[PDB]
């Protein structure tokens, strides 16, 4: 539309630093913190397997 | 020589009346009777044979009527191979307490800019060893590098790391111009280079000259130290056909110092509050710092971004004068990624698939695109939830986070801060690692493994350690 | 005495006619006894800023040159005395016996006279001494909003200095200087009362430029105090100075310059406000051994309206200082008192300006708190005990550990003890609202029974493996016996 109107961009939610940005930040961490644990455990199992063989 | 008398001392702006022939603008005037040396540089011919001059040191003690001589030349500094390993002031006075700087050639700080027919058109690549810089915004040999950043974001640490990695390896001499910086950092750099060997107090093999005007100096002095340093670099470029590295800290201080004296000089304030002669003076300084056909000067300039506002006139104008720009984002530093180079803001002119190579260009653009898509996805995450995104979205987020972590590189100068040993990543290894991460070969590895590592070989090795400690 | 005639006296600015031999920045004496400083030397007149009420000054008064650039009575005879900007005692305890006068506008030490920051400048605050350590010679900014506790932090550091000052070694002794700029007289009196009930006044010089005091006096006060500290710094002694409300000095400079007809700039602050604050803070330095090895530590205070640290003076002062301690109102009213935003608060380590024993626990505390901050910012709990709930519980424990009261500085060894107790996971089982009670009780128990442990920690400066085992025993035993 008219260029003069304020235009939002990707990442604005996190760039604001408000409650919604913090929720997104924490939510990403909680997910991948758990995923890393699963990945790390799988890597440990892989290492044990190659140690056995 | 046409001995003048002080007629007014307001702040750093001192007006002198010359009964005999008026000194031309930019000439240096010496105030007689002072215990130390106070140099007044002519700024304006006010009229009635009176010159408005900006003092290069403190104006305390000046009394109306005090005699002022005319040097007849712009401020001249000792310049030559004998300045290496020596600290000099704006007026070219040894401040290292090591005796007089005995150079057989003296040069004025003010000089004309190199001509258009003297400009070089070559564009090489300088491998600093930093993954973010070499991949996303590769520096160029001879180009003008700019370290944009706010306060406490990593400008000084990054520039010191660049000195450690490049300047030490570089055979040609280097010049450090500490424009409006902390005096403590100046002493730290001086001592560090002494033990590092770049400055040898015993022999004459020193490879770096130091020009320092700290924030303790008056506004006038802080506006010409950059000119003194670049004059020394120009000597190391024209008189001696060698490659030089000019490292200046907080060039912003050059512009800011002018803003502190423009009102007294009598100029109507420009926007925000900077002097009306912002772009002109900044260009006059910057155009001199270039790689002519005679010699090359790879210049790395730290630029303070006031209040982290890149739209501010001082950083905004300097963008056009720099070939390669690396913007340090505070938000990334808050995330912990060090260096805090903004992957989606840093730009380099040599970022051309013809120049850096197709593979390099493709990998860099892919990294930037995946990070943009991650930025887009975060907004969705905030509402939907991470456990609501599609698998493609989750895969993209994971890969982007891995890439962001791998951008972080421990620095040798930051060994004291982080505690991790500094690492230097070759360009080929950087490209290979980021290409592998983009492909997904290391998706099984945790994100933590990619944080504060060197090559991807260190990245995978770290993951194994965590599994052993799991 | 080359003198002049006051052409115009208005709002504290005297355009004296004469004084043809007057020096710039030189003090001049008026007929009434009021003293002024010549700032705007003009071709026909001299702009003098009076250091007091201008009602006594009238047109046609005779202004006599003092003959000296403005200086302040300096020395160790000012310890324990509340002085004004010109070194005149206002405590009513008698004349100050200063034999030396130092110019208020001296240059800062150069590159060579300085050495790397080594000595730790303990504040007595757990959060400051653990996550944002301050070294001697390091300029740390206590930035924050109104009623956030910056003055509390400064006075707590002042009180903390006692345990070293009353000792024997002169290396650890840190004389303090409080410069009150713009604070009301009742507030300054309350500060002095706190210091003299904690017996900290004996090693403090309280330079006071209250609101009643003239704008020139308020502008000069920080430089006066800095010179008084420079006395100790250049004699090998170590000194600390707190420029309370450096922003109030900026408004005094604005008034002085604008009334001197100097054109205004951003927010009407004179363009040289950056230099105004830079030349003051740059003096704070750690002298090298050849220059005596003394140090001067500066803790400027800046008030930020609505927490906008992007404002002109806040950014100017932030750039100058080595590190910044950010105090936020939301933390204060959320219970974190002191309200130090450890995430955003930054402090250059001071080239290992933290004791080894503190470092050992502080590194892990910092990492744990960072991870806790990253993960526990949702308040929308769904279910990951092993990963998140374990981490956030430890974060809550460490935050409760960091919480500290007012006018109760803790010795570094006691901070090491409590931070140890929290960081080793010994308090993870302890109730999050009972952590504070445990902190107080454990502190008392250690100080009384295991005082030898504290002495060993302090003497060694490092917690060895054997001392660690002793601490394990102590904490485990008390924790088991904590709840009867
Ligand atoms: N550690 C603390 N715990 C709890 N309350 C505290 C603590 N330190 C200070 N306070 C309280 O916080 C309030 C404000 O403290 P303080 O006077 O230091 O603030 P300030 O920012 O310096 O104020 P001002 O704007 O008046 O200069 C006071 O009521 C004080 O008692
Ligand atoms: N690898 C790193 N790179 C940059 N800064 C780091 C790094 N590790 C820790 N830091 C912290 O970030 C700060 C950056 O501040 P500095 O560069 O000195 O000032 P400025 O950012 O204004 O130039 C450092 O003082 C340091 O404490
Ligand atoms: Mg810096
Ligand atoms: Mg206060």
């Amino acid at each position: 539309d008219t260029p003069e109107g304020v235009r939002s961009g990707a990442g604005a939610v996190r760039d604001a630093g408000g409650a919604f940005g913090k929720k997104e930040q924490a939510d990403e961490e909680r997910y991948f913190r758990a995923r890393a644990r699963e990945q790390l455990a799988a890597l440990k199992k892989h290492h044990e397997n190659e140690i056995s063989h | 020589a046409a001995t003048g008398r002080i007629v007014a001392v307001i702040g750093a702006v001192v007006d002198v009346q010359f009964d005999e022939g008026l000194p031309p603008i930019l000439n240096a005037l010496e105030v007689q009777g002072r215990e130390t040396r106070l140099v007044l540089e002519v700024a304006q011919h006010l009229g009635e044979s009176t010159v408005r001059t900006i003092a290069m040191d403190g104006t305390e003690g000046l009394v109306r009527g005090q005699k002022v001589l005319d040097s007849g030349a712009p401020i001249k500094i000792p310049v030559g191979p004998e300045t290496l390993g020596r600290i000099m002031n704006v007026i070219g006075e040894p401040i290292d307490e090591r005796g007089p700087i005995k150079t057989k050639q003296f040069a004025a700080i003010h000089a004309e800019a190199p001509e258009f027919m003297e400009m070089s058109v070559e564009q090489e690549i300088l491998v600093t060893g930093i993954k973010v810089v070499d991949l996303l915004a590769p520096y160029a040999k001879g180009g003008k590098i700019g370290l944009f950043g706010g306060a406490g974001v990593g400008k000084t640490v990054l520039i010191m790391e660049l000195i450690n990695n490049v300047a030490k390896a570089h055979g040609g001499y280097s010049v450090f111009a500490g424009v409006g910086e902390r005096t403590r950092e100046g002493n730290d750099l001086y001592h560090e280079m002494i033990e590092s060997g770049v400055i040898n107090l015993k022999d004459a093999t020193s490879k770096v000259a130091l020009v320092y005007g700290q924030m303790n100096e008056p506004p006038g002095a802080r506006a010409r130290v950059a000119l003194t340093g670049l004059t020394v670099a120009e000597y190391f470029r024209d008189q001696e056909g060698q490659d030089v590295l000019l490292f200046i800290d907080n060039i912003f201080r050059f512009t800011q110092a002018g803003s502190e004296v423009s009102a007294l000089l009598g100029r109507i304030p420009s926007a925000v509050g900077y002097q009306p002669t912002l772009a002109t003076d900044m260009g006059t300084m910057q155009e001199r710092i270039t790689t002519t056909k005679k010699g090359s000067i790879t210049s790395v300039q730290a630029i303070y971004v006031p209040a982290d506002d890149l739209t501010d006139p001082a950083p905004a104008t300097t963008f056009a004068h720099l070939d390669a720009t690396t913007v340090l984002s505070r938000a990334i530093a808050e995330l912990g990624i060090y260096p805090a180079v903004d992957p989606l803001d840093s730009t380099s002119r040599i970022m051309d698939p013809n120049i850096v190579g197709s593979e390099h260009y493709d990998v860099a653009r892919g990294v930037q695109k995946i990070l943009q898509d991650y930025k887009s996805l975060q907004d969705i995450i905030a509402i939907l939830g991470m456990d609501e995104l599609s698998e493609e979205d989750k895969l993209t987020v994971s890969r982007a986070r891995k890439i962001q972590r791998f951008l972080s590189q421990p620095f040798q100068v930051a060994e004291v801060f982080t505690g991790h040993l500094g690492k230097l990543v070759p360009l080929k290894e950087t490209i290979k690692g980021f290409q592998q991460i983009l492909a997904g070969e290391y998706d099984h590895l945790p994100e933590q493994a990619f944080y504060m590592v060197g090559p991807i070989e260190e990245a995978v090795a770290k993951a194994d350690k965590l599994a052993e400690e799991h | 005495e080359e003198t002049g005639r006051v052409l115009s006296i208005g709002d504290g600015i005297a355009r004296v006619h004469g004084l043809r031999n007057v020096q710039a920045e030189e003090m001049v004496e008026f007929s009434s006894g009021l003293k002024g400083m010549s700032l705007n030397l003009e071709p026909d007149n001299v702009g003098v800023v009076v250091f007091g009420n201008d009602k006594l000054i009238k047109e046609g008064d005779i202004v006599k040159r003092t003959g000296a650039i403005v200086d302040v009575p300096v020395g160790e005879e000012l310890l324990g005395r509340v002085v004004d900007a010109l070194g005149n005692a206002i405590d009513g305890k008698g004349p100050i016996g200063s034999k030396t006068r130092r110019r208020v506008g001296l240059k800062a030490p150069g590159i060579i006279p300085r050495i790397s920051v080594r000595e730790p400048m303990q504040t007595g605050i757990k959060a400051v001494d653990s996550l944002v350590p301050i070294g001697r010679g390091q300029r740390e900014l206590i930035i924050g909003d109104r009623q956030t506790g910056k003055t509390s932090i400064a006075i707590d550091t002042i009180i903390n200095q006692k345990r070293f000052n009353d000792g024997t070694d002169e290396k650890k002794k840190l004389y303090c200087i409080y410069v009150a700029i713009g604070q009301k007289r009742s507030t300054v009196a309350q500060l002095v009362k706190r210091l003299t009930d904690a017996d900290a006044m004996k090693y403090t010089i309280v330079v006071s430029a209250t609101a009643s005091d003239a704008a020139p006096l308020q502008y000069l006060a920080p430089y006066s105090g800095c010179s008084m500290g420079e006395y100790f710094r250049d004699n090998g002694k170590h000194a600390l100075i707190i420029y309370d409300d450096l922003s109030k000095q900026a408004v005094a400079y604005r008034q002085m310059s604008l009334l001197l007809r100097r054109p205004p700039g951003r927010e009407a602050y004179p363009g040289d406000v950056f230099y105004l604050h830079s030349r003051l803070l740059e003096r704070a330095a750690k002298m090298n051994d050849a220059f005596g090895g003394g140090s001067l530590t500066a803790l400027p205070v800046i008030e930020t309206q609505a927490g906008d640290v992007s404002a002109y003076i806040p950014t100017n002062v932030i750039s100058i200082t080595d590190g910044q301690i950010f105090l936020e109102t939301e933390l204060f009213y959320k219970g974190i008192r002191p309200a130090i935003n450890v995430g955003l608060s930054v402090s250059r380590v001071g080239s290992a300006a933290q004791t080894r024993a503190m470092k050992q626990v502080a590194g892990t505390m910092k990492l744990e708190l960072a991870q806790y901050r990253e993960v526990a910012a949702f308040a929308q709990f769904g279910d990951l005990d092993a990963a998140t709930q374990q981490l956030l519980s430890r974060g809550v424990r460490l935050t409760e550990l960091l919480k500290q009261g007012q006018y109760a500085p803790m010795a570094i060894e006691e901070q090491v003890a409590v931070i140890y107790a929290g960081v080793r996971g010994y308090l993870d089982k302890l109730e999050p609202s009972k952590i504070t009670k445990f902190e107080n009780a454990f502190l008392s128990h250690v100080i009384s029974q295991h005082q030898a442990l504290l002495g060993k920690i302090r003497a060694d400066g490092k917690i060895s493996e054997e001392t660690d085992a002793k601490l394990k025993e102590i904490v485990t035993n008390f924790l088991a016996g904590f709840e009867a």
